[PDB]
């Protein structure tokens, strides 16, 4: 109300509000899925038009061979958080011929997030993004909020109507964790939970976007006819 | 006052929605991608009659397989057109080829967030990027000071937009010549202009594979009006 | 560059500079015009080191017509000569110096007097009836004070000139390719085209 | 009044209302406790099983800083982790010059003094994290908790968050009936129960345990992670008592 | 004084045919009078069907050859997953090794 | 981080006035009497020395404080805000003018450069204007003895005698009756002694009271002999055993 | 942040007028009017000191009228303090000109510097502008003998005879009434005190409440001599025109 | 009213974000007293450890600046400490500098310069503190030296600050109208520190266990804070007289 | 750095600043522009409230910003100084970069370009200025004349006028001037200039100032009784 001009102040109740501004933003954006097994993991996205005329917005972002993130929010705050996550990783390639750990990758993020929420004249990232990779500890799946929180989990989903694949998951935790070594399973559990979240629209082929990394796969898109597969 | 930078309770940026605002009080654009090229049209909008027409430049250039058109404040594009042409030239140094129409837009986006307390407003400006490149032909794109850029088979910017998006939903299919697309851009600006269409308000152009990016002349465009007219009346 | 030679008279300043450009063992031109207007009764001619003496005269050139177009006026040729003087004392201590030397010619229309000044790379000024820079001055100088008087016509001045190269065509050792010449007066500047 | 809607403004009591406000915030985070002990210091907190999908053990919250001093954390948890690594370059820093491994006390300040530094301006906001952390230097066990203000202090036990005032209580009944000293073994085992019977002031959501500890004698004066036989031992110790 | 250049010797050769080519290079790498290796390869796969050697200077080799590497990598993230075609690499080369003009890379490069 | 008040704080109202520098002075009117007065042959400063405890010891509390050997300064308002002012003004005199000269500053322009650092509080950003105003009595060779007044502003005047401060009206008018142009140092001390019985309420003596004088040279406070040109301070302190012989034949 | 406090002083009203430069004119007409005549033969600067008390040290005072270099002076309406900024800076910008071309600087071109000064405290920076009126009065070699004025906005205009601060109305039409072209400069002194004695807030013009300034051709040959009145020459000009 | 927030004047000449800070000053509710003897100069404070689970000895609002200075706090623990290490870094830079120890009044104008600048500029608060500096000064003797929010400080025959401060300085005002001395006029620091502890009893009311005081003590070359057990010789010394 | 952001978007999508510049031209004096055949006519406005006026030494509201191209303006006269100055240098740089003097549409563009530079920075205002900048392209006898604005905008018209009652003149100037026929010589072209003024100005005497602009750097401005002389005569065949 009176606390919510900028992100340098807190609200009696102690909250920050521009914070919780920047999180529904988020709130607002289309539905991405994220789960993993013991040998790979997996992102599901809904891409977004305009209109008919207009191309599906792309989700999904890859920052190196074993890692990549997809996106629900302001899509320009993601590429900024991308592009620094694809400096890190590869940083840590070339200073120390090492492939930067997924966990890491989480708290560089959290940290870059967090220093736009106490200074002056910033503005918080208003982007949610799920990180999948493949590294020496195997499959990892993480959750970002802009609050700077960031989340290690089995699966998860953000963006409008994420409850549905959210609660979906839930339930489904003792299948879809162990399809190891099996790919396409894997990724019909994810487009099953993403479908949990539709309303009056179904899957297409120009509007799902499926990414996958694992112990024998880099980590790579699929889109248009290459997910036909998959409806 | 407040933030620059603020979000409101919706989880929107103030200043990006303003300037949104601004874009709707532009003088219309349109453009349409089809496999044999891509055409790009303005509504010049003259202030008044003693203003010398042909000076008011809304249609430009960024490199030979690119052009451009505006909506809105104007003189805003002026360093993001600079931008456009130096990223395209500068690509063409670096590496020795054209750069992608995807490239190019997504690095004048590059420009649009970098507000605050970098400039101290957003643009108020929003432009049509199209262009052609051998990996992905013939491209058209909408460039938004959100920072954020779709591709588009057609689209209309400006005070005419919304009603003039609905026609080309109705019209745009896979199969369009370039000559057809010059007529519907012709027909659907006539539609949502104030004053009434002739060579002098209105501003033709395309993109071709063959001969790259060319502004229509006032005589090359009157004969396309007047071949619009005699079509129409012949049904 | 080399040769750069400045005569005042009665009425005017006549300049004569060399029209060669030498590069190793090649004379690259024999019609270089070693000069620049300052303005419409200023002018200066220059020699020294390559690429900076067209670069200092041009940048000199610029700012004295950018004085001209803002107050609607034409500077003193002692005004022009301290500017210059200035922006060479100024170089000399730069990381990388100016390495050029002028000659200031001008018709001062407040005075109605020519006025010729000397200028070295280090921002040595002086006014002098006769000028010369480099080598040319151990000639020329010991040739015009014996010759020289300080009421001659514009016509003598010439004719005291053409002395001046004579000697320095029959006891310098390079091939400087003539010079040519200019008259600085009441009237303006003007190129002497047969010499 | 308008006060409260700008840092480092003094109201007319004498208050800064925006660190008033952080504390708010910390208020609201989950538990967190430190017990110092004959040799060391022990820390615990309570880790909210928000859903079946959280991995176990993969979201840690305890920290290290150097290799001997812990930190935990109460409130926003980006605000902890920014204090966390500020406090390593200023360890980092110390090391380089004076050989020595910080001493806690100095460690203290160094945060401290930081914290105290974003109650100064009004283009900064204070931090949402009240900080339990300790160590072991040359003079012994050390541990401090840390608040928004800057303000600090050595305890022998600490808590802060939702369950602060259960878990105080319980901390000084330990005091009281341990006047000699408590072993580190026994304040694992300890922290353990404190962090189940604070768990009393959250218990929607079932939660899950971590805890870390310093012991001149246990760990080699080095911070480590309870880990598998001695964490399930401390746990079932627990479970006892609330039954 | 220090000198910041050495030479680490060996040789390499590139030749095309019609619908293929080779780069080859020995293995051996020295300073002064000595073997410091029988085996360091200096011809890599830098990826998009591009095969690079820098030869001279093996630190200013290895340094060019791995930012060239990380070049390719960009140019993915960049302009869609384009293959980075050899002419193309050509001219991101020159200006990698122009860069330094004033105190450049010792090595002979041939891709 | 970083002082982002690059603005203003000082400006302009609809009236004309600029507020902060009329509040400014409104400090200086609730400040403690002080006052200058001009002779002949020197000149007097005086103020009355405001203890806050009888604890504290109000002589290392000094109101009056030498600038240079022939110029001193005493003040009326905010008294921290008067200290770090002395400090500025002490080392002007120096960086601006000694280290150039290799003499010390006439007082017109030491005093113009005070009265330059109190202008720049009143227009650069975030900052408020200094809450004093100074009298400053000085001699140098070319201009003799002089008395300046400096506000809040920057604004400064000579003066042949003035009061500033608490009941700076009263002594004002007290002054105009009492100077005229033939006054010798020591009838301007005794005027300036009965000025500030006045507006002084409690006691009045040597310990509660501050003076100082631009008078002759003192070889005897130089602190070394050898060089004729150099002939001591002008500035003097008066002791507290010194204005009591002068209570007693008042 | 800061910006609850800032007042934003280089912005536009809706009208478009700056505010600031607006208030700070409407400081300058408090203060003491001051008047620049210029005749064929010399130039005259009169200025009212602002209400004088009986203690004040009148002969080693300036507080109108300063010295820019040996042919232009300049007389001041509003804060002091503000002026002796803009009179430092003038006074560099003068021998920086004299320095470079060897001769002195035209009236004009350092009005213009002065003024433009003026101009940016007006669109960037956030600070107030200057609450300083000049009178320039001048000689060159171009132009002769030269009146100008500038104000906190940063414009600059030519004048025959000119008044700022207090009653500059009541002044300027007095001025308007009794000034023509063939005027000496003993003429234009008279009109200088007739004016400021008319229009004064006090209840008699004498000689301690004024600052005088000529500046004639009046030296020997072609060159120019600056007179600042000391007080007891006021005195006796005030007598010679029969205002005292 | 935006001119009660930043150090700017109100329309009556005031700083209320000083006048504040000087609120701030009695938040801790503790009070301190400052006496000189012959050859030394005591400093106490009262010590209030109300929660059972804190580490008393880390509990203390008296500070060894130097070798030969000490300042004892009265305001909140954080700005507290942020002085201390301030004047610590300033005597330290001093000594280097300049050859010779920090004085103790020099140190206290130097604080008070820095305070005086937060009261100017707009960008940093006051620190809502007091500041007490007490040495023996090899030139002035026994030394104490005060230091507040508005950049005001002056040297004392002796004082107190914080909530209670008024009984406390009429207490010693009294005593020194009857001694009509400057000081204490005892050999011993310890007997000094008795007659400290006696004056704060007689002006409080209130009577002292060895954990309810703080104590800090400067001779000629060092400045010590007194132990619990040092306290509590020093109160077996009072009660048995 | 004072950093402010000034201009800044309202929710109806108007920037205040720039807007609120607009209204500082449309208390300018008026100022036109008229193009005829072989030249362009600068008329300027001044206003009489201002009496004791030295004309010799005031600034003139027509600038010279090389020998070919000049500039009017309405608006705040210190802040077109600042724009006059700019353009002025950048007349000498690109002549001594490009060895070419600048065209009237290059320069043109650039002044439109620092205008627009000061709406979308931080801690600046918008010039307060519109400017008529009219000249001949170098070798060139084909007439220019261009408008600029605070927003930046900036285009080419045959004949434009500028300032407080530019309505009325835009008016005037609409109805007479004919695109297929624009005023054949120097006298037509400056009669139709001083004709527009006068329906705005009041007394064709010291209120009215006239600059022409022929090509090859042949720019004269006119004295009180040459352009009274075009006074005189378009009253007398008014009397009709
Ligand atoms: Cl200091």
């Amino acid at each position: 109300n009176n606390y919510d001009g900028d992100t340098v102040t807190f609200s009696p109740t102690g909250r920050l509000f521009q914070v919780e501004y920047a999180l529904e933003a988020i709130k607002q954006g289309s539905v991405t899925v994220g789960l993993r097994s013991n040998t790979h993991a997996v992102l599901v996205a809904l891409k977004r038009n305009a209109d008919e005329l207009s191309s599906y917005q792309k989700k999904i972002i890859k920052c190196d061979e074993h890692m990549g993130l997809s996106l629900a929010g302001l899509a320009p705050d993601a590429r900024v958080l991308s592009n620094y996550l694809r400096q890190q990783c590869n940083y840590s390639s070339l200073v120390f011929n090492r492939k930067l750990a997924v966990e890491r990758a989480g708290h560089l993020l959290c940290d870059k997030a967090q220093k736009n929420t106490q200074s002056y004249g910033g503005r918080p990232y208003g982007v949610g993004l799920l990180i999948i990779g493949y590294d020496k500890s195997g499959a990892h799946l993480l959750e970002f909020q802009p609050s700077g929180n960031v989340t290690e989990l089995y699966g998860t989903a953000i963006g409008a109507r994420s409850q549905g694949a959210k609660t979906y998951l839930e339930r489904t935790l003792d299948t879809f964790i162990k399809i190891d070594g099996n790919p396409d399973e894997l990724i019909k559990a994810g487009v099953e939970a993403i479908s949990q979240s539709l309303r009056d629209e179904s899957l297409t082929v120009d509007n799902l976007s499926i990414a996958i990394v694992g112990k024998d796969t880099p980590f790579t898109i699929y889109d248009g006819e290459a997910v036909a597969k998959y409806i | 006052d407040r933030g620059v930078s603020t979000f409101s309770p919706e989880g929107r940026l103030f200043q990006v929605e303003y300037s949104l605002e601004a874009i709707k009080l532009g003088s219309t654009a349109i453009g349409i991608a089809t496999k044999e090229g891509v055409v790009l049209g303005v509504e010049k909008r003259a202030t008044s009659p003693l203003l010398e027409s042909d000076s008011i430049e809304k249609i430009v250039e960024i490199d030979r397989h690119i052009g451009c058109a505006m909506s809105g404040l104007t003189a805003d594009a002026r360093s993001m057109i600079e931008h456009a042409r130096t990223a395209a030239v500068t690509h063409n140094l670096y590496y020795d080829e054209d750069i992608n129409v995807e490239s190019l837009t997504q690095s004048v986006c590059d420009l649009a967030l970098r507000f605050g307390e970098l400039m101290s407003r957003p643009f108020g400006v929003a432009l049509l990027i199209a262009g052609h490149d051998a990996d992905d032909g013939y491209q058209l794109f909408h460039a938004e000071p959100s920072g954020t850029f779709y591709r588009y088979n057609a689209k209309a910017i400006g005070s005419g937009s919304e009603g003039a998006q609905a026609e080309l939903l109705n019209e745009w299919h896979s199969s369009l010549t370039l000559k057809e697309a010059e007529l519907l851009v012709l027909k659907i600006l006539k539609q949502v202009m104030e004053e009434k269409l002739d060579e002098n308000n209105a501003q033709l152009s395309c993109i071709t594979k063959q001969d790259g990016f060319k502004i229509y002349d006032n005589e090359k465009t009157a004969e396309l009006i007047k071949e619009l007219k005699e079509k129409e009346a012949a049904e | 560059m080399d040769i750069i030679l400045g005569i005042r008279v009665q009425d005017s300043v006549i300049l004569a500079s060399s029209k060669a450009v030498t590069r190793g063992i090649s004379v690259l031109k024999d019609s270089d015009d070693k000069t620049r207007q300052l303005s419409p009764h200023t002018l200066m001619s220059f020699a020294g080191e390559a690429g900076d003496t067209v670069q200092f005269a041009e940048y000199i050139q610029a700012n004295i017509q950018l004085y001209s177009i803002r107050e609607d006026y034409e500077l003193s040729p002692q005004a022009v000569s301290s500017f210059v003087r200035q922006e060479l004392a100024k170089s000399i201590r730069s990381r990388r110096p100016y390495q050029v030397n002028v000659l200031i010619g001008g018709y001062d229309k407040k005075k109605n007097k020519p006025e010729l000044y000397q200028i070295d790379y280090l921002g040595t000024k002086v006014e002098l009836p006769y000028g010369a820079h480099g080598y040319s001055g151990f000639y020329t100088f010991s040739l015009l004070d014996h010759h020289y008087r300080p009421d001659m016509t514009t016509e003598e001045g010439l004719d005291l000139l053409k002395l001046c190269v004579q000697e320095l065509e029959k006891r310098m050792p390079m091939d400087f390719k003539g010079v040519i010449v200019k008259i600085v007066d009441k009237d303006g500047i003007r190129q002497v085209d047969d010499f | 009044t308008g006060y409260d809607l700008s840092n480092s403004v003094f109201s007319p009591d004498g208050r800064n209302f925006q660190v008033e406000y952080a504390v708010k915030a910390v208020e609201n985070g989950t538990t967190s406790i430190g017990i110092k002990c004959n040799d060391g210091v022990v820390f615990a907190v309570e880790k909210l099983i928000t859903s079946k999908l959280l991995v176990p053990q993969k979201n840690v919250k305890i920290q290290v800083v150097d290799r001997h001093i812990g930190c935990v954390y109460s409130g926003l948890i980006p605000d902890g982790r920014h204090l966390v690594n500020r406090g390593r370059e200023e360890a980092a820093s110390f090391k380089k010059l004076y050989k020595t491994p910080i001493p806690i006390p100095a460690f203290a300040d160094r945060l401290g003094q930081y914290v105290q530094a974003h109650t100064l301006y009004n283009s900064v906001r204070p931090f949402g994290v009240s900080t339990i952390f300790g160590g072991v230097d040359k003079n012994g066990a050390h541990l401090y908790m840390l608040e928004p203000s800057g303000s600090y202090w050595g305890y022998k036990g600490a808590a802060t968050g939702k369950g602060r005032q259960s878990a105080k209580a319980e901390l000084e009944k330990l005091v009281d009936h341990h006047p000699e000293g408590l072993s580190a073994r026994e304040a694992v085992k300890q922290a353990a129960k404190i962090i189940y019977l604070a768990h009393e002031d959250n218990k929607e959501k079932d939660f899950e345990l971590e805890i870390s500890w310093c012991s001149l004698s246990e760990t080699n004066g080095l911070h480590k992670f309870v880990k598998g036989d001695l964490l399930q031992e401390a746990i079932d110790f627990a479970q006892k008592e609330i039954n | 004084q220090f000198n910041p250049y050495g030479d680490n010797g060996g040789t390499i050769l590139g030749i095309a045919g019609e619908d293929f080519a080779v780069l080859a290079g020995d293995t051996r790498n020295i300073t002064d009078y000595s073997i410091n290796s029988r085996y360091e390869p200096k011809v890599f796969d830098c990826g998009d069907n591009i095969v690079m050697s820098a030869n001279g200077f093996a630190a200013d080799g290895d340094a060019l050859v791995k930012r060239f590497k990380n070049s390719v990598k960009w140019y993915h993230f960049d302009h869609n997953d384009k293959k980075l075609s050899i002419n193309s690499a050509a001219r991101n080369i020159q200006h990698l090794l122009y860069g330094k003009r004033f105190f450049p890379y010792y090595v002979h490069t041939i891709i | 981080m970083t002082d982002r008040y690059s603005f203003s704080l000082t400006t302009f109202s609809p009236s004309g006035k600029l507020g902060q520098i009329d509040y400014a002075l409104t400090a200086v009117k609730q400040g403690v009497t002080s006052l200058g007065i001009k002779a002949t042959n020197g000149v007097v400063i005086a103020t009355e020395k405001k203890s806050s405890s009888p604890l504290a010891m109000s002589e290392t509390l000094s109101k009056v404080s030498l600038l240079t050997p022939d110029i001193g300064a005493v003040y009326s308002g905010m008294g921290p805000d008067y200290r770090v002012l002395v400090d500025k003004s002490r080392k002007v005199a120096h960086t601006s003018y000694k280290r150039i000269y290799g003499e010390y500053p006439p007082t017109k322009l030491l005093v113009s450069e005070v009265a330059k650092i109190m202008q720049e509080a009143t227009q650069s950003g975030g900052v408020r204007p200094f809450g004093v105003s100074l009298l400053i009595a000085g001699h140098d060779e070319f201009n003799g003895f002089s008395l300046y007044q400096v506000d809040p502003s920057g604004s400064y005047f000579p003066w042949k005698a003035t009061a500033i401060g608490k009941g700076s009206v009263a002594a004002k008018t007290f002054l105009e009756k009492r100077w005229n142009d033939e006054l010798e140092l020591e009838d301007a001390i005794h005027i300036a002694l009965l000025t500030l019985k006045e507006s002084v309420e409690g006691e009045f003596n040597g310990d509660t009271i501050e003076l100082a004088i631009i008078g002759d040279e003192n070889p005897d406070l130089l602190g070394y002999t050898g060089i004729p040109t150099d002939k001591g301070p002008r500035f003097r302190k008066l002791t507290s055993q010194e204005i009591n012989d002068r209570l007693e034949a008042l | 942040g800061s910006r609850r406090y800032d007042s934003r002083t280089t912005i536009f009203s809706p009208e478009g007028r700056l505010y600031q430069v607006e208030y700070a004119l409407e400081s300058i007409s408090h203060a003491g009017t001051a008047i620049g005549i210029m005749a064929s033969d010399g130039i005259v600067l009169a200025a009212e000191r602002k209400v004088t008390s009986t203690l004040l040290e009148q002969d080693t005072s300036t507080e109108k009228l300063y010295k820019l270099n040996d042919k232009i002076a300049v007389a001041v309406a509003g804060l002091t303090a503000d002026a002796e900024i803009l009179i430092n800076t003038a006074r560099i910008h003068a021998q920086n000109y004299l320095k470079t071309y060897n001769e002195d600087i035209p009236v004009e071109i350092l009005v213009r510097r002065l003024s433009d000064i003026k101009q940016g405290y007006t669109q960037h920076g956030g600070l107030r502008p200057f609450g300083v009126s000049f009178i320039y009065a001048g000689y060159d070699d171009r132009y002769g003998y030269q009146l100008y004025t500038s104000n906190p906005s940063g414009n600059y205009t030519g004048w025959k005879a000119i008044s700022v601060g207090a009653n500059t109305s009541a002044a300027q039409t007095l001025l308007q009434m009794d000034y023509k072209d063939d005027m000496k400069v003993d003429d234009a002194i008279e009109l200088a005190l007739k004016t400021l004695s008319k229009t004064t807030d006090s209840s008699a013009l004498t000689y301690d409440r004024l600052e005088f300034a000529t500046i004639r051709k009046g030296a020997n040959d072609g060159e120019v001599y600056q007179k600042i009145f000391k007080p007891q020459e006021i005195k006796d000009i005030l007598v010679k025109t029969g205002i005292t | 009213g935006y001119d009660r927030h930043i150090t700017i004047f109100s329309p009556e000449g005031r700083l209320y974000q000083v006048e504040y800070a000087f609120k701030a000053t009695n938040q801790t509710n503790i009070n301190s007293l400052a006496v000189r003897g012959k050859d030394c100069t005591v400093v106490i404070s009262q010590k209030k450890v109300p929660d059972k689970l804190l580490d008393p000895t880390t509990v203390s609002y008296i500070f060894c600046i130097s070798r030969t200075i000490g300042m004892v706090v009265n305001g909140p623990i954080p700005d507290a400490r942020n002085a201390a290490l301030r004047a610590k870094a300033e005597a330290a830079e001093f000594r280097y500098k300049y050859g010779y120890d920090m004085p103790c009044d020099v140190l206290a104008k130097r604080m008070a310069n820095l305070s005086q600048i937060y009261t100017q500029r707009a960008y940093m608060r006051p620190l809502g503190v007091i500041l007490t500096f007490v040495s023996v000064d090899e030139e002035l003797g026994p030394s104490i030296y005060k230091t507040d929010p508005a950049g005001y400080y002056v040297g004392y025959k002796a004082t107190a600050t914080g909530p209670k401060q008024q009984e406390i300085t009429t207490n010693l005002e009294n005593h020194f109208k009857k001694s009509k001395i400057d000081h204490i006029n005892e050999e011993s620091w310890e007997k000094v520190v008795e007659f400290a502890i006696t004056h704060m009893i007689d002006a409080l009311g209130t009577e002292f266990s060895k954990n309810d005081l703080e104590v800090g003590v400067a001779t000629k070359d060092k400045f010590f804070t007194l132990s619990a057990e040092n306290i509590e010789e020093r109160l077996v010394a009072i009660a048995e007289q | 750095g004072y950093d402010r952001a000034l201009s800044i978007f309202s929710p109806d999508g108007h920037i205040f600043q720039v807007e609120y510049a607009l209204e500082a031209v449309k208390r300018g004096t008026c100022a036109v522009g008229v193009k005829g055949k072989n030249c362009v006519v600068l008329g300027c406005e001044r206003r009489s409230t201002l009496k004791l006026q030295d004309t010799r030494i005031t600034p003139s509201k027509v600038s010279k910003i090389d020998s070919h191209v000049v500039l009017s303006f309405s608006g705040l006269n210190a802040d077109s100084r600042i724009l006059i100055e700019k353009a002025r240098v950048e007349a000498q740089s690109h002549r001594l970069t490009l060895e070419d003097p600048v065209t009237v549409e290059y320069l043109t563009r650039y002044v439109a370009g620092v205008q627009q530079r000061y709406t979308q920075s931080g801690g600046v205002r918008p010039f307060g200025v519109s400017t008529l900048i009219a000249g001949f392209d170098p070798r060139d006898d084909e007439p220019k004349l261009y408008q600029t604005e605070p927003s930046g905008i900036y285009s080419s018209w045959s004949a434009q006028t500028i300032g407080r009652n530019s309505k009325t003149v835009r008016e005037f100037l609409e109805k007479n001037y004919d695109r297929k026929e624009p005023p054949a010589t120097v006298e037509e072209c400056v009669k139709l200039t001083v004709r527009s003024l006068l329906e705005v100005v009041q007394t064709g005497a010291k209120n009215i100032e006239i600059t022409v602009v022929k090509p090859d750097s042949d720019i004269v401005a006119l004295s009180s009784e040459e352009i009274n002389q075009y006074v005189t005569q378009i009253e007398q065949e008014k009397q009709e």
